């Protein structure tokens, strides 16, 4: 299949993709820190905060 | 006139209509049906990104 003959290609697909799926959710709880968790990123929840 | 007319050999003219009427309906085939593929080769591969 042309998805197996690049390896690389497919796999370079698979890290946008699911690159691109980290960021939406980083970008909504992240409290800022870096910790493969949350990367820095301040997201939505650390921006504006998370209770009244 | 009953016995010179026996059901033996009273032949009457059915009308031309059979009661074939059964469940045909196959959407389920229908739909997926002008997308039947028929291959020359016995099995089926494909790839799937499990993770």
């Amino acid at each position: 299949i042309s998805a197996v003959r690049d390896p690389v290609g497919t796999a370079i697909a698979d890290a946008f993709d699911v690159l691109s799926k980290k960021i939406n959710s980083v970008l909504y709880t992240a409290s800022g820190v870096a910790d493969a968790t949350n990367y820095g990123i301040f997201g939505l929840d650390a921006a504006a905060g998370t209770t009244v | 006139l009953t016995n010179l007319t026996p059901t033996e050999l009273l032949a009457n003219k059915a009308v031309d209509y059979l009661a074939n009427s059964f469940l045909v309906e196959t959407p389920m085939l229908g739909l997926l049906a002008n997308r039947v593929i028929n291959q020359k080769q016995k099995a089926i591969e494909w790839g799937a990104k499990v993770a």
